């Protein structure tokens, strides 16, 4: 029942994709929609498939909306035919963020699933990685965040690899992909940051309503705060360090003693290989 | 005859929860339909309607088809006391009709009026803007208390309308029984469909 | 000199039915535009369902083709239907003479209709094997004879590809986060012990073959396990784990605070 | 014609485009000969009928102005007329082959302009010569609009053909332009 992390296959995300330009559908003032299948079974969510929804927005501001249940249902069947182990989950918009009328429709997909989820794809990529983002809805009744990832099964290891090859990184090893991810995490956080600060000000001027809540979980990110170059700490990582450094001490030790051994070869190699030429060139 | 896609709009409400002649309003609604979306689909085959529920929870009561679908979803009840989610309804029938599968098919309309009817001239007449800007079909059915007219329902049909049944043709429907001998004569069904 | 543009979304959802239905030859049809005598494009995939029986003629199913056709029309995804994938796991990419009847099936309803036939198992991480050619190892069926081959390319976009960068990428959490040290102590521990077996085997290693050649190598080493690649690689592990531990650390301690 | 006359079923073995090689592999032979040329390509030029496959007589067409390459700027704005008055299929392209043939060099909007309609008529047998021709006529420091326009076209319009020999009509007329290219280069490039 209740579950935790989320996954997806990559071909949802091309799926949605090619819903977002097959259908021309503006990125200001329009989204994209469409309902998705997978297993929603265990307490992870697998997604693997997708299709394309039709559905109409109120003018601006939209006060009601339209999506076809009749195109669900003549649908659904019509990919049970094909593969009966992918069961309907939730939906997705391709919309930057939420909005207002998803929670209003979640409560509708409950009538064609159980759980229901809801994903957002970024179509627009123009930000950082994973262009999705997972929710479902729990009491009140918001939307909870969720993690995600992108799991490759076979079939889209094979894919994405033919393709994206002339892409990828080239890179591999095991050194630079660690200290890349690093910064990569770095770069993360500055934004979050931003993101907290400036909304508190918004707090202090976008006319802040109040969010208790949101101001109690501030302050225990700042009780939570390790500080404290404390005589404790200070020994813990001097310590720590020190039992990194004999391993080290090793590794590359005995590691340059393998090239030294390899080096030694090769001089054998020219020895004797300049012995058979300037033999050679006797006769 | 017809090839546009229309939308049935049904108040089960304040007038369809109570027998307006047999059995309920709400009932009296029901075989209209089937009799009127009959000669829809006999207008042709292919001719679509909607039909969706306004109330206090607006909602399709389902969509797009052409045939039984309808009058196998129609089966199915309501909320019988409910209330004008009309505007908003027709805001839908609109939004619906412009999904309505297969264009070439005009926007049409076909609301029963079995609520108090609550809502402005100009957002009305902004429906029935909308509506003419959409080009839609609209013909309504009303009776209401009084009737619903010399009201938005008036002004409405006709402010949708520059031609007739390109825009809208109205009936507003009287105390007693013979509904589908009434409508016989209103441009809800046959004359300019 | 003919060719055919194989659009993303197109070749994942093939590769993702075919190796699916491991190992009964699936088939689907492909929706795409003729642009001249020289090209076809595939924008658009979808499944037909199995049968008690292999991919055939019948296997195509009328009533499931056009109710998927106007579905799709009401999305806008309205193209001919252009060829139809396949798929022979295991066997190669080829046409067996029943495959052959069918594509004369397609042949009638438009003459430039394409077959395609998909190998999920050995298809590779690598290159991914695919092949799409119409009619008249796989010699073996008359490639030239019966049929003959024809050319792929994909219609790319900037961003599906920045979609599928993050396919191997990490989450967000991720970078700052410092695996259970007392645990990793261990691998320092364990890892140096299983190394330090080891140092003894590369010292016998350098007294015996000292005096030998690669013919005389090749019944020592093929036998057992020199030590050598496992100092070297072992060294691997010790060296950038520690490191991205040591490196972790060293962030956490003056960034966090 | 040694061997030409030696296999006549040599024609049977050749095909539509072959039969359209075949053609024009005449020019070569007789290039160089600014009058008999024409005279040669008569029987097989325009309007002087066929005997089948009007490749062969698209085959003339390109295979005229091998001889008169720069001479033939009249047989050729006359084909061009030929080509303008219907510009399309192997009709327009061997004509739309030789016109810029001859007209290397030469700068005629014409040449640039007929082929740049048959350029956008988009027959991938056609509007491929159109896309060297242009280059040919321009060929130079050429127009950077015409640059534009088949750049344009390029992403523009689709073919792989057609967009494919843009370029090169794009290499054209960037000739010893150097520094100047570098721009449509980088664009290229990029």
């Amino acid at each position: 029942l209740a579950v935790q992390k989320v996954v997806v296959h990559p071909l949802v995300l091309l799926s949605v994709v090619d819903h977002f330009n097959r259908i021309g559908k503006v990125g200001n003032q329009k989204r994209v929609v469409g309902v998705l299948l997978g297993s929603w079974q265990k307490k992870v969510l697998d997604v693997s498939n997708s299709f394309a929804v039709p559905f109409d927005e109120d003018d601006k501001d939209d006060s009601v909306w339209f999506l076809d249940h009749d195109y669900l249902e003549n649908m659904y069947g019509m990919f049970k035919k094909v593969n009966a182990r992918e069961r309907i989950v939730g939906w997705y918009h391709t919309g930057p963020k939420l909005h207002k009328n998803d929670i209003a429709i979640n409560e509708l997909m409950k009538r064609y699933c159980p759980n229901s989820v809801l994903v957002i794809i970024d179509v627009k990529p123009k930000d950082l990685g994973l262009p999705t983002e997972a929710y479902i809805s729990v009491e009140s009744k918001t939307f909870e965040h969720v993690t995600s990832e992108i799991g490759a099964e076979e079939a889209e290891e094979v894919g994405v690899e033919h393709l994206l090859r002339d892409i990828k990184d080239t890179t591999v090893g095991t050194l630079s992909q660690r200290i890349t991810n690093q910064v990569h995490g770095l770069k993360g956080l500055n934004s979050k940051l931003l993101d907290i600060r400036s909304y508190l000000e918004k707090v202090a001027t976008g006319k802040l309503p109040i969010n208790h809540q949101i101001i109690y979980q501030l302050q225990d990110v700042f009780n939570l705060l390790p500080d404290v170059s404390l005589q404790e700490f200070v020994k813990a990582f001097y310590l720590k360090t020190n039992d990194q450094m004999v391993v080290v001490y090793l590794a590359s030790l005995i590691r340059s003693v393998v090239a030294l051994h390899n080096l030694i070869n090769n001089k054998i190699a020219n020895r004797d290989a300049e012995k058979k030429e300037g033999q050679e060139k006797e006769e | 005859m017809v090839l546009e896609s229309t939308m049935v709009c049904v108040d089960n409400s304040e007038y369809m929860r109570n027998g307006d002649f047999l059995p309920t309003r709400l009932q009296a609604q029901q075989d209209a339909v089937n009799i009127v979306c009959h000669s829809k689909t006999r207008s042709n085959p292919e001719n679509n309607v909607g039909l969706i529920t306004l109330a206090n929870d607006c909602e399709v009561l389902t969509t797009l088809t052409p045939d039984t679908g309808r009058i196998l979803s129609k089966l199915h009840t309501v909320q019988p006391k409910g209330k004008i989610t009309f505007c908003t309804g027709i805001r839908v029938a609109h939004l619906a009709l412009k999904h309505r599968q297969g264009k070439n098919h005009k926007m049409r309309i076909i609301a029963f009026v079995g609520s108090p009817v609550e809502d402005n001239e100009k957002d009305l007449v902004k429906l029935a803007k909308r509506l003419k800007k959409e080009k839609v079909n609209v013909d309504i059915i009303n009776f209401g208390e009084e009737e619903v007219n010399t009201e938005k329902l008036t002004a409405f049909v006709n402010t949708l309308n520059g031609k007739d049944g390109t825009g809208s043709h109205l009936v507003t429907v009287p105390p007693g029984p013979s509904l589908a001998d009434a409508l016989i004569s209103s441009p809800i069904l046959a004359g300019e469909g | 000199a003919e060719q055919v543009y194989i659009s993303s979304l197109a070749l994942l959802k093939m590769l993702k039915h075919g190796r699916a239905g491991v190992p009964m030859e699936v088939m689907g049809l492909m929706l795409g535009e003729f642009v001249d005598d020289y090209t076809v494009r595939v924008i658009d995939v979808f499944a037909m369902p199995q049968s008690g029986t292999g991919v055939s003629v019948e296997a195509v199913d009328p009533v499931f083709q056009a109710k998927m056709l106007d579905m799709l029309k009401q999305t806008g995804r309205p193209e001919m239907v252009v060829g139809w994938y396949h798929s022979h796991p295991g066997f190669g990419c080829w046409l067996s003479g029943v495959d052959i009847n069918t594509q004369q099936s397609f042949e009638a309803l438009s003459e430039r209709a394409v077959a395609v036939v998909v190998d999920p198992i050995q298809s590779v991480k690598g290159k991914v094997v695919i092949d799409a050619f119409r009619l008249i190892q796989a010699l073996i069926h008359g490639l030239n004879r019966h049929y003959y081959s024809i050319t792929i390319n994909y219609r790319k976009n900037e961003l599906e590809q920045k979609m599928l960068l993050n396919l191997h990428k990490k989450s967000w959490m991720e970078g700052l986060t410092l695996q259970d040290y007392s645990e990793h102590c261990k691998h320092n521990e364990s890892v140096v012990k299983e190394m330090l077996e080891l140092a003894k085997n590369y010292n016998k290693a350098v007294e015996e073959e000292d005096k030998m050649t690669p013919e005389q190598l090749a019944i020592k080493n093929v036998g057992k396990q020199d030590p050598k690649r496992h100092l070297e690689e072992h060294v691997d592990v010790l060296m950038t784990s520690n490191i991205v531990q040591c490196l972790a650390a060293m962030l956490d301690t003056v960034v966090f605070k | 014609d040694q061997f030409l006359r030696d296999n006549l079923e040599w024609l049977a073995r050749a095909t539509n485009w072959a039969k359209f090689t075949a053609t024009a592999s005449l020019g070569v032979i007789h290039k160089g000969h600014e009058k008999e040329a024409l005279q040669l390509m008569a029987t097989y030029l325009p309007k002087d009928t066929s005997p089948g496959s009007a490749y062969q007589e698209g085959g003339g067409l390109y295979a005229l102005g091998l001889i008169h390459a720069n001479h033939g700027g009249d047989i050729i704005d006359y084909l061009l007329n030929q080509l303008k008055n219907a510009s399309n299929d192997i009709v327009r392209h061997g004509g739309s082959l030789g016109l810029g043939l001859a007209a290397m060099g030469t700068a005629r909007q014409d040449v640039y302009d007929l082929l740049k309609t048959n350029l956008y008529q988009d027959d991938a047998v056609t509007g491929e010569a159109a896309g060297l021709a242009l280059g040919l006529v321009m060929l130079g420091s050429k127009n950077a609009q015409a640059i534009e326009d088949m750049v344009g076209y390029a992403q523009e319009t689709q073919h792989e053909k057609i967009l494919r020999g843009l370029a090169v009509g794009i290499a054209l007329v960037m000739y010893g332009r150097m520094e100047e290219a570098d721009a449509l280069i980088e664009s290229l490039c990029r």
